[PDB]
């Protein structure tokens, strides 16, 4: 409730139309009605073009419905769109991933019954290095640049989670 | 909850630190009251030493009446304010009651304030900006100038304020305050020579001037005690509201701990 999706919002405005490189949406576990409601967003705003593809953003969407291995890989799918569109592109991407909390949580998830003895809080013994993994393919190479903007969910206002 | 404690730790414990400043320059400010209140209270006293040795009795007859209320423009020291507060309202009260009106002063904005919606009718004029100087003899001159360019010549008239006693103690004192009328008309006044209305009217008006410098000295010490002692007070009820907290927090967060290892051994015991 402090405004991160509508941060994420008024960020693909801006920058996503004041930019030339395919940006990606990825939507790891967030509430259908606010992707539908970014999608006719987006296409009326002439981000998103139906007919005669001048499109440039590409959408991924694993939402709060699905299991958890859904919301855990939705955002390593987003990351594979983005980083073709800067390996064998050369183009600076843009990577919106909204939220990736979600991915954190959709692990924790997993772990539950994947047979591991948890570690703090709830969350896995997996977290971060799992997380990084993730979170290094994200990165400005020779070959191309992917900037991320990620809104993440802090639990209870903590930041210590 | 650890975080609620926490951070109800950091709030009493910044308090208490306020406290303790503001005891500390109280003290500060006290020690040249009471510097400054010893010849101030000889000069105050010298100047009734008149209306002793002469026993003026008053006016017994007259209706109209003025009422001078001595605090300052800052709270937080003590019940000085409430008890100035109580004694007026209580006296305006039984001289409205026996017939006599009476119009009030209020030297400080505290009394102003504490008492404006209780008797904003019976009201002649208020001061400000005192209690943050040492009150000086200028202060006495202004207050009694507007009290005589008031056009209000009351045929009587009471100073209330806050005799210092000592550190500890101050006592609600009512002063009196004569008119030109009854002074002259006091018998024992006949043993005073070369007077006339213009002479006691002179002597009258700076005797006003002298009692309010005299008042306001024994009130700015008096309060500068009081908030030294309420500072202290304050500082020592937050720490031992911290300490009382502070064991809430150690065992808060034992049982923390103890419930996130319950929790990890739970879930290695189900494999
Ligand atoms: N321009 C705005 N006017 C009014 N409310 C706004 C505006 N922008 C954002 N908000 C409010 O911001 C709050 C946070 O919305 P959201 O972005 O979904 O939060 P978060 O992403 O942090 O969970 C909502 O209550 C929304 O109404
Ligand atoms: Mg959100």
């Amino acid at each position: 409730g402090v405004g991160k999706t509508v941060l994420i919002m008024e960020l693909i405005n801006n920058v996503a139309k004041a930019h030339g490189g395919y940006s990606v949406f990825a939507g790891v576990g967030e509430r259908t009605r606010e992707g539908n409601d970014l999608y006719h967003e987006m296409i009326e705003s002439g981000v998103i073009n139906l007919k005669d593809a001048t499109s440039k953003v590409a959408l991924v969407y694993g939402q709060m419905n699905e299991p958890p291995g859904a919301r855990a890989r939705v955002a390593l799918t987003g990351l594979t769109v983005a980083e073709y569109f800067r390996d064998q592109e050369g183009q600076d991407v843009l990577l919106f991933i909204d939220n990736i909390f979600r991915f954190t949580q959709a692990g924790s998830e997993v772990s539950a019954l994947l047979g591991r003895i948890p570690s703090a809080v709830g969350y896995q013994p997996t977290l971060a290095t799992d997380m990084g993994t993730m979170q290094e393919r994200i990165t400005t190479t020779k070959k191309g640049s992917i900037t991320s903007v990620q809104a993440i969910y802090v639990p209870a206002d903590d930041l210590t989670d | 909850t650890l975080k609620d404690i926490t951070r109800r730790l950091k709030s009493i414990k910044n308090i208490q630190k306020i406290t303790k400043s503001m005891k500390m320059v109280a003290a500060a400010k006290y020690a040249r009251a009471e510097r400054e209140l010893k010849p101030a209270r000889i000069y105050g006293l010298g100047s009734l030493a008149l209306y002793e040795k002469a026993d003026i009795k008053g006016p017994e007859d007259k209706k109209k009446h003025l009422l001078i209320g001595v605090s300052s423009d800052r709270g937080l020291c003590g019940a000085i304010h409430s008890s100035i507060a109580k004694q007026m309202k209580s006296e305006v009260a039984t001289l409205t009651a026996a017939g006599k009106e009476v119009m009030l002063v209020g030297i400080g904005d505290k009394i102003r304030g504490i008492l404006y919606r209780t008797h904003s009718d019976q009201f002649l004029v208020a001061f400000k900006e005192v209690g943050r100087k040492p009150p000086t003899f200028g202060d006495a001159s202004v207050i009694a100038l507007e009290l005589l360019n008031s056009g209000y010549e009351f045929d009587e008239g009471s100073i209330i304020f806050n005799k210092f006693r000592s550190v500890i103690s101050y006592k609600t004192e009512e002063k009196p305050i004569f008119s030109l009328n009854t002074v002259a008309s006091a018998d024992s006044m006949s043993i005073y020579d070369d007077i006339d209305a213009d002479v006691l009217q002179n002597y009258q008006e700076y005797n006003l001037a002298n009692i309010i410098y005299y008042s306001l000295k024994e009130s700015t010490t008096s309060e500068q005690s009081a908030r030294m002692t309420a500072m202290d007070n304050a500082s020592k009820n937050a720490s031992e509201m911290i300490d009382k907290l502070t064991l809430t927090f150690n065992r808060t967060r034992q049982a923390v701990i103890t419930k996130e290892l319950i929790e990890i051994i739970s879930g290695a015991a189900a494999l």
